[PDB]
């Protein structure tokens, strides 16, 4: 079984720049039988390159394939706005066809710090026996960010979920929401609820908080 | 009976 | 116009069976072998099965061997995938893909839209909608409010604001599967703080599977 | 882990400058180095960040196209090349190290800053 490793994990480039993606196989791919696929969120994959270098029908010239043996390379000479997606490499030189983990090319824009909002659990939800505290990070770039929950200035862990939007089509930003789920018993034992956000575009960590009641 | 053979006709 | 159309997806309990279909057109269906490729939520692509152009040979992946059965019917231009004793790791989007030109190897030159197979023991449940009330009053420049759509299954819910009139600044997040097996998302919107005491903000949540419609008023 | 800026001074509109941020007490090759600035009375604005070699550089909206950040991991130093300066760039420019290897912007240590005045 051949395993395919793609590097880098996420590539941040601007339209018009040159993109180079790497695909590394654990065994030699026979006859250079490596394919490349493009996939956008919510859509099906499509074929770009087959045979490591031959280009599929209806594919622009900016896409280019090269490599042999164990190392391969997909190259986009001039990045277009519709070229930002996840790219998978697949080998078909062994009995089970295998895919890589995928490389994501992301639109690069100027750094934007997140606007932080915190929302207490509504009174209607508090009657059901659970409490949901929502921390909102809005319109930030780059993607990397940290959200730490503090209940009475105590570091919480294991009781929160993060959801992140795709890169916005208008301003290329991200939005993130951290939801801390507690039972009504645990929620009424404490008073101070706060989420602390750190971002590369923030000189200091931004903290929003409220007191129950 | 090759599991990695092409499954199309006469290619 | 080579198109492949999947069908048969839906919700299935762990251990039970489900049959998928793939109706092809735009090419000579009997001269090409067809694959099945699945993609788990948030994961990568994984090859499942393959069947010869004449239906003679059928090879599978070790993850599904002895449980899935691929068959075809060249007269109806239709592919099938009988999935038996389904497990949680079988939850994925299933694409039927056409085989590509090669001397030996399986690559996929044309795919379908894909059908979602969800292996879960949860029942179809409507959502509970709770307001995310803003802290602003006036307070500042731009305030943020929203709705918390919680404990529904299966996907999706559609969320509109003020019956569709409010679209500017609306962020609906991808749903997250909770430890209870139910889905939950949030829909937030940014509005001027000077309009919190005058404008009325209502979120409209619609869940087609359970046929539920919730209109929740969001007030400071 | 100590930081020390240098290269600041006074130049008129149109001039150029090259700030430098030296580091001691730790090798900064594995960390991102950010540049900040604090205008008279305003907030400490983000300027630019130089992540690890190969991870790219990121700039603020107000400084895109004019400024350039770069690293020299052998000398344990990052630089900020300022071109097409304008009188609104008058501020004290600080450099900070991102103590998080995953780029969450955890700025533990700061420099004392160097004054850049444009009149």
């Amino acid at each position: 079984e051949i395993v395919l490793t793609q590097s880098p994990g996420t590539l941040s480039l601007s339209p018009g720049e040159r993109a180079t993606l790497s695909c590394r196989a654990s065994q030699s791919v026979s006859s250079s039988y490596l394919a490349w696929y493009q996939q956008k969120p919510g859509q099906a994959p499509r074929l770009l390159i087959y045979g490591a270098s031959s280009r599929a029908t209806g594919i622009p010239d900016r896409f280019s394939g090269s490599g042999s043996g164990t190392d391969f390379t997909l190259t986009i000479s001039r990045l277009e706005p519709e070229d930002f997606a996840v790219y998978y490499c697949q080998q078909y030189g062994s009995s089970p066809p295998t895919f890589g983990q995928g490389t994501k090319v992301e639109i690069k824009r100027t750094v934007a710090a997140p606007s932080v909002f915190i929302f207490p659990p509504s009174d209607e939800q508090l009657k059901s026996g659970t409490a949901s505290v929502v921390c909102l990070l809005n319109n930030f770039y780059p993607r990397e960010a940290k959200v730490q929950w503090k209940v009475d200035n105590a570091l919480q862990s294991g009781n929160s979920q993060e959801s992140v939007t795709e890169q916005d089509s208008k301003d290329s930003t991200y939005s993130l929401s951290s939801t801390l789920t507690l039972s009504k018993a645990d929620y009424e034992k404490h008073k101070v609820y706060a989420c602390e956000v750190t971002h590369q575009g923030l000189s200091s960590p931004v903290t929003k908080s409220f007191n129950r009641g | 009976a090759n599991p990695n053979a092409n499954p199309n006709a006469n290619p | 116009q080579v198109q492949l159309v999947e069908s048969g997806g839906g919700v299935v309990q762990p251990g039970r069976s489900l049959r998928l279909s793939c109706e092809a057109s735009g090419f000579t269906f009997s001269s090409y072998g067809i694959h099945w490729v699945r993609q788990a939520p948030g994961k990568g692509l994984e090859w499942v099965a393959v069947i010869w152009y004449d239906g003679s040979n059928k090879y599978y992946a070790d993850s599904v061997k002895g449980r899935f059965t691929i068959s075809r019917d060249n007269s109806k231009n239709t592919l099938y995938l009988q999935m038996n004793s389904l497990r949680a790791e079988d939850t994925a989007v299933y694409y039927c893909a056409r085989a590509g030109y090669s001397n030996y190897g399986h690559y996929f030159d044309y795919w379908g839209q894909g059908t979602l197979v969800t292996v879960s023991s949860a029942s179809t449940k409507g959502p509970s909608v709770f307001p995310l009330a803003p802290s602003s009053k006036t307070s500042g420049g731009t305030a943020a409010l929203g709705c918390l759509v919680k404990d529904y299954f299966p996907e999706p819910v559609t969320v509109s604001w003020n019956s569709g009139a409010l679209t500017s600044g609306v962020h609906t997040f991808p749903a997250v599967l909770q430890s209870s097996g139910l889905y939950s998302l949030s829909s937030v919107v940014t509005v001027p703080s000077s309009s919190l005491g005058t404008q009325t903000y209502i979120c409209n949540v619609n869940h087609k599977p359970s046929n539920t419609k919730v209109d929740k008023r969001v007030e400071p | 882990v100590q930081l020390x800026x240098s290269g600041g001074g006074x130049v008129q509109x149109g001039x150029s400058l090259x700030l430098s941020c030296x580091a001691x007490x730790x090798x900064x090759x594995x960390x991102x180095x950010x540049w900040x600035r604090q205008x008279p009375g305003x907030x400490r604005e983000x300027v630019x960040x130089x992540x690890x070699x190969x991870x790219x550089x990121x700039x603020x909206d107000s400084x895109x196209g004019r400024f350039t950040x770069s690293x020299d991991x052998x000398x344990x130093x990052x630089x900020l090349q300022x071109x097409x300066l304008x009188x609104x760039d008058x501020a004290x420019y600080y450099c900070x190290x991102x103590x998080x290897x995953x780029x969450x912007x955890x700025x533990x240590x700061w420099g004392x800053g160097t004054x850049v005045t444009v009149s």
